[PDB]
RNA sequence: CGCAGAUAUCAGGAGGAACACCGGUGGCGAAGGCGGGUCUCUGGGCAGUAACUGACGCUGAGGAGCGAAAGCGUGGGGAGCGAACAGGAUUAGAUACCCUGGUAGUCCACGCCGUAAACGGUGGGUACUAGGUGUGGGUUUCCUUCCUUGGGAUCCGUGCCGUAGCUAACGCAUUAAGUACCCCGCCUGGGGAGUACGGCCGCAAGGCUAAAACUCAAAGGAAUUGACGGGGGCCCGCACAAGCGGCGGAGC
RNA sequence: UAAUACGUAGGGUCCGAGCGUUGUCCGGAAUUACUGGGCGUAAAGAGCUCGUAGGUGGUUUGUCGCGUUGUUCGUGAAAACUCA
């Protein structure tokens, strides 16, 4: 399992502006994948679904096209 | 809302009334108010034309601003929401800047003191009237009108009114209380909000006295007249009039709209039952 | 609800003779250091102390084991508790192992064993069966 | 259901219900139960400073509030799904399983009704009692890169396995059934029957409280081995398959 | 159809001037569990809360002692039980 990538202080804050670092989160179909592979935190990615999902009603990523 | 009667007497068991605790006045603004008259359901002829129609309680007569374009880019404060019984729906009184006071119909969730203005600038605030040019698809208005001045004449309908659904053109397509789509022109002007007395429907009228004082007399049945007043008069007994109910003028159920009408090709479809 | 103090700390000593403990902390009270005489003097509890905490005095109860790892009490079950209270006369004084065990009794002069109060006639309300 | 142009497939429009992935043996809620987002008002739980009150504590007969789904009233809504209901089919028989459809309901608003295997089949609260393995929450402190599930400690909730003990056993095993404490509900063999009569509630369906007679001499719980299974894994036989020749036809 | 269980016989057992049946009541029945029960499934925790009355209390500093035991004489009929 590796590690949580977000959840040091000197990562990247949380947030929906950065469209690349949800990109990278998001497979290309435009769905969410797991914490299994993605070995980061529960609520780390919480915060990740929140901010993907309001990018996504603010038109940033693909609704599955 | 509601108040359901006690029954004290028997006649009075299922009278169920609305409360109309809103209101404030209790004698209508005298400078607007007609003669009027129980006109008996009887034509210039005297014959009468429609029956169950006549005889009731008397009432007085008010003018009211179904044409409310006369007065644009001037406010008037809802001064009292007082109710007049030959409408179903109350009728507020509104002091104008100008100082003009006009009746109007009373919107749902209006309450004295609120500021009401009437042109193409208004906001979209309920109680607001304003031709379609200016108005966003979707909302709920009442009180429509069918050409650019000719006076509101669709959705007085107390506890209903009609749904725009889309501008193309000249025209704007409006859902409407009968399930119906209509097609119509975009400069006739109308009113954001639904109608108040959205409760006015759960009335019980309970006792024939009251129903006699909204007016209407009596239905006499079908199958009890007599064979030469009535198709179904007749029969030793109950007897269904062996045949297909029919109007008392021998044309039973089915079509009856005369298409082709001026309307017919602004008319989008048909409305629709048991769906 | 620490409802029962007397009921708490001794099945604080009895569940530490069964885990095997050698040191036993209770909050202090008089009740409490009169009972820890009367045990000690009769050679259950190896000795008590009271000290002072953070914010109240407590008190720390050392046992003792039979030679061969024997447990020093075997049974401990209260007689006399909130609601259901049990007193005995001078005549009737409760039996306990047929005299083998102590039942703390509390009578005039205070808290003494069976046969202080057998002997001095005098009786009161019985505390605890301890064998 | 289609040759009246079906299906598919593309443009547009309408509209109702519900939000996959995040999303798990996770959050919260006292309990039912609750998750597409945004805002509005707001409840509950936890960590450090421990400032202040200072025996106010606990739990609770009656009472009263909450309370899944189904059902009922009123007026809206009603895509999908779908009791009941029609047909098609299997079957000796099918008022079912399956298919075509398809009305209540399913959703909204306000009232209702108060029962579930409402289960963790375990009332609430406090104190004590070896460990191992994880989550989430918040704190500190140090290898200190001071990046870091690096390391330590702490308290809250949350999964499983396990000593001693307990238990009828299966099993529980510090989030006890252990060892105690305080209070409340409840039960005394099986039918009869949670039903008859009665009282209370409900508009109802019914709900709540709760009998007797007569009959049976057992009914039930965990567990042991068989037997069997249109229950699973591994095996063998002219068992099957591939071949010949056959009896069931006639006389004898 | 071949009874130590029916009846007859013998033989045996208990008891005895009484012996059985029946019926009422206690017991074993800890089978209404105060002494001295249980609630997972065998019968049982209500569906879960707040909370009135009642029931119950986290500490030590202080008196009266009404809960209490402490002893002295002072009542407890006779008759019945227990000792001689
Ligand atoms: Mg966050
Ligand atoms: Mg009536
Ligand atoms: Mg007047
Ligand atoms: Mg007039
Ligand atoms: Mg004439
Ligand atoms: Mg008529
Ligand atoms: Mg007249
Ligand atoms: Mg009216
Ligand atoms: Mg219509
Ligand atoms: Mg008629
Ligand atoms: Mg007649
Ligand atoms: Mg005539
Ligand atoms: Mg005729
Ligand atoms: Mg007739
Ligand atoms: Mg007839
Ligand atoms: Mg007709
Ligand atoms: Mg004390
Ligand atoms: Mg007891
Ligand atoms: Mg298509
Ligand atoms: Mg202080
Ligand atoms: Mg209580
Ligand atoms: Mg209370
Ligand atoms: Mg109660
Ligand atoms: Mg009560
Ligand atoms: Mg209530
Ligand atoms: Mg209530
Ligand atoms: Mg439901
Ligand atoms: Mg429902
Ligand atoms: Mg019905
Ligand atoms: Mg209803
Ligand atoms: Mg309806
Ligand atoms: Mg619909
Ligand atoms: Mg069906
Ligand atoms: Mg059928
Ligand atoms: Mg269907
Ligand atoms: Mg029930
Ligand atoms: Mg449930
Ligand atoms: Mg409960
Ligand atoms: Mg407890
Ligand atoms: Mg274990
Ligand atoms: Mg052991
Ligand atoms: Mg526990
Ligand atoms: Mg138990
Ligand atoms: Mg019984
Ligand atoms: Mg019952
Ligand atoms: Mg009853
Ligand atoms: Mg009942
Ligand atoms: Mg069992
Ligand atoms: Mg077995
Ligand atoms: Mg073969
Ligand atoms: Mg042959
Ligand atoms: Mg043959
Ligand atoms: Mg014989
Ligand atoms: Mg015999
Ligand atoms: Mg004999
Ligand atoms: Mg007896
Ligand atoms: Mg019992
Ligand atoms: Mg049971
Ligand atoms: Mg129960
Ligand atoms: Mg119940
Ligand atoms: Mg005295
Ligand atoms: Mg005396
Ligand atoms: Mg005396
Ligand atoms: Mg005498
Ligand atoms: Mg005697
Ligand atoms: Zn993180």
């Amino acid at each position: 399992t590796r590690k949580c990538v977000f959840c040091s202080k000197k990562g990247q804050t949380i947030d929906y502006k950065d469209t690349a670092l949800l990109r990278t989160y998001i497979s290309e179909r435009g769905k969410i994948r797991a914490r299994r592979v993605t070995g980061n935190c529960v609520q780390h990615q919480r915060d990740i679904a929140v901010a993907v999902k309001n990018a996504r009603e603010v038109a940033l990523l693909p609704f599955g096209s | 809302g509601i108040r359901k009667y006690k029954p004290t007497t028997p006649g009075r068991r299922g009278a169920s009334v609305s409360d109309f605790a809103e209101i404030t006045r209790s004698t209508p603004e005298k400078s607007l108010v007609r003669p009027l008259h129980g006109k008996g359901g009887r034509n210039a002829h005297g014959r009468i034309t429609t029956r169950h129609k006549g005889g009731g309680h008397k009432r007085a007569y008010r003018v009211i601003d179904f044409r409310r374009h006369d007065k644009d880019g001037v406010n008037a404060k809802v001064a009292h929401i007082e109710y007049d019984p030959n409408r179903t729906a109350n009728i507020a009184l509104l002091h104008y800047l100008d100082g003009e006071k006009r009746y109007i119909i009373a919107p749902q969730g209006l309450k004295q003191g609120d500021v009401i203005e009437s042109g193409a600038n208004a906001d979209i605030k309920p109680g607001n009237n304003l031709p379609l040019r200016n108005i966003p698809a979707g909302t709920v208005i009442h009180a429509v009108e069918l050409r650019p001045g000719g006076g509101a004449k669709l959705a007085r309908s107390a506890g209903v009114s009609i749904q725009l659904l889309g501008k193309e053109g000249t025209y704007a397509a409006l859902r409407m209380p009968s399930g119906e789509i209509r097609r119509v022109d975009v400069r006739c002007r109308a009113t954001v909000g639904e109608v108040g007395n959205a409760e006015q429907s759960n009335i019980n009228w309970g006792k024939a006295g009251r129903m006699r004082w909204k007016g209407k007399r009596p239905t006499v049945r079908g199958v009890v007249m007599n064979p030469v007043d009535h198709p179904h008069g007749g029969g030793e007994g109950k007897t269904s009039g062996g045949r297909h109910p029919v109007s008392p003028w021998g044309k039973p159920e089915g079509r009856t709209r005369k298409p082709n009408k001026p309307s017919d090709k602004l008319i989008v479809r048909r409305r629709r039952t048991g769906k | 609800t620490m409802t029962d103090p007397i009921a708490d700390f001794l099945t604080r000593l009895r569940n530490a003779n069964s885990a095997y403990h050698d040191e036993v902390t209770l909050p202090h009270s008089k009740l409490k250091a009169n009972i820890a005489e009367i045990l000690k003097r009769e050679g259950y509890i190896s000795d008590y102390r009271t000290e002072d905490a953070r914010v109240g005095k407590s008190l720390v109860v050392q046992l003792k084991y039979g030679p061969s790892r024997e447990r020093s009490i075997a049974g401990l079950r209260r007689v006399s508790k909130p609601g259901l209270r049990v007193y005995a006369k001078s005549t009737n004084l409760p039996r306990v192992l047929g005299g083998l065990g102590v039942a703390i009794i509390s009578t005039s002069s205070g808290l003494l064993t069976d046969r202080q109060a057998a002997r001095q006639g005098v009786g009161g309300e019985v505390l605890a069966y301890v064998w």
